[PDB]
């Protein structure tokens, strides 16, 4: 998103648009009193941004750096712009390459067939690294099948790709409106 | 290569300019949902007290 | 006279005072109604119709 080898007026230029994406986003997540959000919702703030933290690294350098010195039940704007400002500026949380997935499901596929049994896909989901809850699991299973109820196996390669092409459709969403913003007089 | 100063780069512009007139009918449709309401209300109190 | 029209403003009264109530839940909407949120406002106004 951010391009540090840019000039100083595209430097400010790209830190007020990451601000105005922070506040549309904050607002379009707003329930009830305008300027405050859940702190569920900010991973989901930052996915809709394409920032893809870790639940630990959310937590532990998220959280921490943004919420307030007394406990604040629900986080604002104020502490939400700057953070993840200075985040897309030094692309903190940034997901690795596509080749980082194609080798994570060839690793989970040691066999190597070009597919992985539904029950070893959700054994590593459940069990290793960060654990999906049952409902989460099963939508995985359903997209990565194509919804298909009865599959038994998933076509690793098919699934990157899907999940490659929406990545880049969403990305071209977001950033649509990443270049504008001008020093107001 | 010329994309960031007068070329390709204007789409915050865009989006912005997409929300500030999401934000304006937002209001405008709000206070026409409150007339609405009203009309509604009207139209409430004429029917129930003909029934 | 003794208790159909007595009943009938009893219940005249306790309608009168349900639209009090109701006229001053709407205007409570149009002033509360900071949570501009287009969806939610569109569920409850047809919830409340």
């Amino acid at each position: 998103m951010y391009d540090p080898n840019t000039s100083q007026t595209e430097k400010q230029k790209q830190e007020e648009f990451l601000k105005l994406k922070i506040q549309e986003a904050f607002n379009l997540f707003v329930k009830d009193k305008k300027g405050i959000v859940d702190k569920r919702e900010i991973p989901y703030i930052m996915r809709y941004l394409g920032q893809f933290p870790s639940e630990a690294q959310v937590r532990d350098a998220i959280l921490p750096e943004i919420e307030e010195d007394e406990p604040s039940e629900f986080i604002k704007y104020s502490k939400f712009e700057p953070y993840m400002l200075k985040v897309l500026k030094e692309r903190e949380y940034e997901p690795d390459d596509p080749e980082a997935l194609l080798a994570a499901f060839k690793l989970l596929d040691q066999e190597g067939k070009g597919y992985i049994e539904i029950d070893m896909m959700k054994t590593f989901l459940e069990k290793q690294g960060i654990e999906f809850r049952e409902q989460e699991t099963k939508s995985f299973i359903e997209f990565a099948t194509n919804k298909d109820p009865n599959a038994t196996v998933i076509y690793y390669e098919d699934y990157i790709s899907r999940l490659q092409a929406f990545t880049d459709k969403h990305i071209e969403s977001v950033m649509k409106g990443y270049n504008n913003f001008q020093v107001k007089k | 290569a010329r994309i960031k100063d007068e070329q390709k780069v204007v789409t915050f512009n865009k989006k912005k300019l997409i929300t500030y007139w999401r934000k304006i009918m937002r209001i405008a449709k709000t206070e026409q949902l409150k007339n609405e309401i009203d009309i509604y209300s009207q139209n409430n109190q004429r029917e129930l007290d003909s029934k | 006279e003794r208790r159909r029209r007595e009943r009938y403003a009893e219940i005249q009264q306790e309608a009168i005072a349900s639209g009090k109530k109701n006229a001053a839940l709407e205007m409570k909407w149009a002033e509360l109604k900071e949570l501009d949120e287009c969806e939610e406002l569109n569920r409850e106004m047809q919830d409340q119709q």
